[PDB]
RNA sequence: GCGUGAUGACGAGGCACUACGGUGCUGAAGCAACAAAUGCCCUGCUUCCAGGAAAAGCCUCUAAGCAUCAGGUAACAUCAA
RNA sequence: GAGCGUUCUGUAAGCCUGCGAAGGUGUGCUGUGAGGCAUGCUGGAGGUAUCAGAAGUGCGAAUGCUGACAUAAGUAACGAUAAAGCGGGUGAAAAGCCCGCUCGCCGGAAGACCAAGGGUUCCUGUCCAACGUUAAUCGGGGCAGGGUGAGUCGACCCCUAAGGCGAGGCCGAAAGGCGUAGUCGAUGGGAAACAGGUUAAUAUUCCUGUACUUGGUGUUACUGCGAAGGGGGGACGGAGAAG
RNA sequence: ACCGAACCGACUAAUGUUGAAAAAUUAGCGGAUGACUUGUGGCUGGGGGUGAAAGGCCAAUCAAACCGGGAGAUAGCUGGU
RNA sequence: UAAGGUGAUAUGAACCGUUAUAACCGGCGAUUUCCGAAUGGGGAAACCCAGUGUGUUUCGACACACUAUCAUUAACUGAAUCCAUAGGUUAAUGAGGCGAACCGGGGGAACUGAAACAUCUAAGUACCCCGAGGAAAAGAAAUCAACCGAGAUUCCCCCAGUAGCGGCGAGCGAACGGGGAGCAGCCCAGAGCCUGAAUCAGUGUGUGUGUUAGUGGAAGCGUCUGGAAAGGCGCGCGAUACAGGGUGACAGCCCCGUACACAAAAAUGCACAUGCUGUGAGCUCGAUGAGUAGGGCGGGACACGUGGUAUCCUGUCUGAAUAUGGGGGGACCAUCCUCCAAGGCUAAAUACUCCUGACUGACCGAUAGUGAACCAGUACCGUGAGGGAAAGGCGAAAAGAACCC
């Protein structure tokens, strides 16, 4: 059966990547929340 | 400065071998000294063909506390305590109890 | 012009292997481990001026790191570049 | 090494740097080829190259 | 934005209060109009987004005075 | 999660 | 399609070792007829209505400008990718 | 209404304790009860009288929370009904690994090459703890070493679609919404390499043979060159039929 | 338009139901040049989208997604104490 | 400052150093790849592609520097349009982004309570956004009071759960006045004598006090048990030091320390004193913030829910007096009292703790205390926002079991 995750690196990076996070104003808030928590990996790029 | 240094004559205050005298070989960073012929342990050395292929049991010296070893006066013939003074700009070490400079 | 500073920095090490030895004994090719930010012209100039031989062409490839386990702690051996340098039939390092 | 390196002029410093870099390259190739039991030479040459760069920057005055 | 250039009037919030006093939020908007004022000092027409209260202030004070005030506050026209 | 015979309707609504 | 590339390469096998896994040497014929694509000519031709991307590379014409200079075309050499 | 116990504070730099503390496990005595006291064995360094003081103060239930361990139970199952047999080798041991001879299954796939996706699973040496629904000498497992070679393939690059962002700008309590010039964005348009051979593992990349493309420089000859502008081209549907 | 593979779908029956599978297998079944199907990419956002309309679908969740927050909502109810 | 040292798991190899270039600690400097506001263009973050100007070439090329946008100012240039403006180019200065909380402002819920619910409460709370600071805000009476007076703002304790508001329900809830903490006043709306004088900022210079490294720092032996003495017993000593930690069991006298006394080449904070720059004080005369106060309509804030409703704010429409005047004194009028709006600046008392040092605890002790005592925001889970663990202890010292079956 076709499941919900059909992966693609290009769509992954355009959706959740660092440059899209910096592009939207609330994405920068997301990065602030993750840095304040102390995540090893902020976005899906690494 | 350190009150007990390398190559001193020291006498053991407390331990297995109280009263024995010896010469300090080297001083470790963790506040422990190795005094020659004092704290003997029986190591079971594992023989290695790459290096040191003989085996056998080997009796070596283990570390003893710098608090446990005390400097040896050799004039009064007993243990002593070391203070610090300034003589001609140099910080020198001297036995208390007759105040003789080492 | 490429500076001697740059050349002495870019050449890193020789490479030893069965394939490298076969390349040396068959096609007059040496295999060199090279710093990653070095280009083909930089490797050619460095070999030509430091080993005092003459180079036909140079071929580069980036060797990827290896994921290793050290006591159930994952680690990653790093990348480097490898260079196959072809010599003109009469050098014989 | 610092004072006698400081008592040299700029051209002497540059050719000293080039000689040190040549020695660094030779030591690196030897150690990679499976020679050079003495690694303190590697450390010493690296730190001396750093010293020569420091004196070059001071003599340029930045 | 619906901000008067002369008097600085901007929308403010209040309530709709009905006969049963049910309070719901609403905005009071200024009576803004874009008017071309003839300035004589420059022999020019300057267009300003100004309320009618602002127009009364214009007519009382003189267009030159309020243009100086606008230039002091820094907004362009 | 849940058993299919508990999600089913003909056997769950057995005594209406 | 034909000629050249090709007196080349490849070639069933045969011969000898083998760490029996595979290597080293040599090597004849190497054409014709017929059938045949959903592939090519074909981004074609015929027809239909539902009327079937854009911009650059490419060719070409001049403005401002340069005007026996730059620049362009054609050959050769060298370098670079 | 009256009390037992537990943790901590004062009395306490006191009292007990390496001639054995707390804790654990038995025994004996004792109180109306919660409990107390003494001691054997394990333990191996702390415990605390008495009278007061403060409470994270007492668990069998909450389809309670977390770990451990039973039960059904050595039971169901061991994942396509394409199928195995034998001889030799290695090994401590072979139904499964290697080699051979048969037998069977697929063969518009259960064969060969890629894109997407993954990341060393590729090849060699060694090991069988754990993983593999059995065993294991085997493995896509552990460990170590090797391996990916480009002017021509693909990206990068030039150019645009849908769409995105968008200097100025128009608009909006603020944040922001839209949008012109621009600038990104392939799934599309744009130059050029083929045959043979080789490695345990790469090849249109290495080698042999024979080619091709674009751009810069420098000689030779002739000469009106030049765009962000004009034109052509690139440049386009469905079906069908035949050579 | 017709018959029929690829491909798309899902009418009937058996198996399975702590499954080989949180929707399949087997044997038959319907469309199969069109209102077709498919790859890559883009757009529409929660009282909102999209809907050849079933309250269907929006990441195994839909008469109002998921995540964090007001929040220890409230509970004249049940359990435990 | 030193006789040892080259960070940890983590040994080993090669070495450096022992009286002063080893190492360690502190001040000042140097280098500081790439991404990131990211700032030369672009981008699927850590990558791709340049333009311009110098300088070097072995003629293949290479090194360095600059080039974002916006705001202000200045120069040059410049349309429809004749001057001018709009625009363009350059130069200089400034900004952008990150950060736990506190602070001012613009917006602003609902569950809930009312034993239902709608005015009301929750609540101007949560949350979103903007801006600033070491604090912010407020602030020098068009304030209160009561015929007596007080004298800016802020914060704590009373007044007082009072007066009041209130489907007069649920609930909300002052002020006057009193006791304290802390105290500070000024400037423009304008002319003249006068000298640049008080007071503030930057930049230096001296004196103290610190901060960032550090130095010295007292006084115990014998014996018994014991693996080991710091324990038992006997006998001494120090104390401006019996705070604390370690040492083979519980140490004032073994070690690190503590009380105490000192120490700074260099950088920097504060309080003074003193130069330069900028700024002006003193006296006399004059002036006294207009689409404003007030009013009509709609709302909001005051404990005050339009009520008999004073007062403040303003979306819309109007609109004075102006010192011979005006505001307030809780509908409103008259008398009296008290103050002077329509400009602004100002320390302290006050609020908080991402961070730094010391000390404390009738606080916890590995299912507790942080989610995390351990390589924890990790493994793992989800497309993503996000969720989110488990896991401490040999011994005093590895003496971590040579060798044989
Ligand atoms: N029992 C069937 C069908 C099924 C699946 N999920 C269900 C939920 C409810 C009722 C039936 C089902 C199965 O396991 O496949
Ligand atoms: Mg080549
Ligand atoms: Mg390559
Ligand atoms: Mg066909
Ligand atoms: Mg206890
Ligand atoms: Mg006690
Ligand atoms: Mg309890
Ligand atoms: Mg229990
Ligand atoms: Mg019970
Ligand atoms: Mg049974
Ligand atoms: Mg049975
Ligand atoms: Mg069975
Ligand atoms: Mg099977
Ligand atoms: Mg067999
Ligand atoms: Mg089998
Ligand atoms: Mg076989
Ligand atoms: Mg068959
Ligand atoms: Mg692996
Ligand atoms: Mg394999
Ligand atoms: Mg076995
Ligand atoms: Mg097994
Ligand atoms: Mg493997
Ligand atoms: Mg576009
Ligand atoms: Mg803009
Ligand atoms: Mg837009
Ligand atoms: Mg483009
Ligand atoms: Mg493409
Ligand atoms: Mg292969
Ligand atoms: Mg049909
Ligand atoms: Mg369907
Ligand atoms: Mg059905
Ligand atoms: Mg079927
Ligand atoms: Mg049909
Ligand atoms: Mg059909
Ligand atoms: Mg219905
Ligand atoms: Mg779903
Ligand atoms: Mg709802
Ligand atoms: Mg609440
Ligand atoms: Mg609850
Ligand atoms: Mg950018
Ligand atoms: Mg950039
Ligand atoms: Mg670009
Ligand atoms: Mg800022
Ligand atoms: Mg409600
Ligand atoms: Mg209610
Ligand atoms: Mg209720
Ligand atoms: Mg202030
Ligand atoms: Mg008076
Ligand atoms: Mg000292
Ligand atoms: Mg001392
Ligand atoms: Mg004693
Ligand atoms: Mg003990
Ligand atoms: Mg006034
Ligand atoms: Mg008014
Ligand atoms: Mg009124
Ligand atoms: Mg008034
Ligand atoms: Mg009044
Ligand atoms: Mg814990
Ligand atoms: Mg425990
Ligand atoms: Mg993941």
């Amino acid at each position: 059966m076709k499941r919900t995750f059909q992966p693609s690196v290009l769509k992954r990076n355009r959706s959740h990547g660092f440059r899209a996070r910096m592009a939207t104003k609330n994405g920068r808030q997301v990065l602030a929340r993750r840095r304040a928590k102390g995540r090893a990996r902020l976005t899906v790029s690494k | 400065a350190a009150k007990i240094r390398r190559d001193d004559e020291v006498i053991v205050l407390t331990g297995k071998d109280k009263g024995k005298r010896g010469k300090v070989k080297n001083v470790l960073s963790s506040g422990k000294v190795i005094v020659e012929g004092i704290n003997l342990v029986k190591k079971h050395q594992k023989p290695v063909p790459a290096l040191n292929q003989p085996g056998g049991i080997v009796e070596k010296e283990a570390a003893i506390q710098v608090s446990n070893v005390a400097i040896f006066n050799a004039a009064t013939g007993k243990a002593d305590r070391v203070g610090f003074r300034f003589e001609d700009g140099k910080k020198v070490r001297f036995f208390k109890s007759n105040s003789e400079t080492i | 012009m490429i500076r001697e500073e740059r050349l002495l920095k870019v050449l890193r090490a020789p490479h030893v292997s069965e394939k490298a030895s076969t390349a040396m004994e068959k096609s007059n090719t040496i295999v060199l481990k090279v710093a990653k930010d070095a280009t083909k012209a930089e490797i050619k100039a460095a070999v030509q001026k430091l080993f005092e031989v003459e180079v036909e062409v140079v071929n580069t490839l980036v060797v990827k790191g290896k994921v290793k386990r050290h006591g159930q702690r994952i680690g990653r051996r790093s990348d480097w570049k490898k260079a196959y340098v072809t010599l003109k039939e009469g050098q014989n390092l | 090494k610092a004072k006698e390196l400081r008592e040299k002029s700029v051209e002497e410093l540059n050719t000293e740097l080039l000689n040190l870099l040549r020695e660094q390259f030779n030591l690196r190739m030897q150690a990679a080829s499976g020679q050079l039991q003495q690694s303190h030479l590697l450390k010493q040459v690296r730190r001396d190259v750093a010293r020569v760069k420091t004196l070059l920057n001071e003599k340029a005055g930045a | 934005s619906r901000v008067c250039q002369v008097t600085g009037k901007r929308p403010v919030t209040g309530n709709n209060r009905s006969h049963a006093l049910n309070a719901t939020k609403r905005r009071f908007l200024p009576n803004l109009h874009s008017h071309r004022f003839w300035v004589e000092s420059e022999k020019r027409f300057v267009t300003l987004r100004v309320s009618a209260k602002g127009m009364r202030v214009i007519d009382k004070k003189g267009i030159d005075t309020v243009l100086a005030e606008l230039r002091a506050r820094g907004e362009k026209y | 999660t849940s058993k299919w015979f508990n999600i089913d309707n003909k056997i769950v609504d057995h005594r209406p």
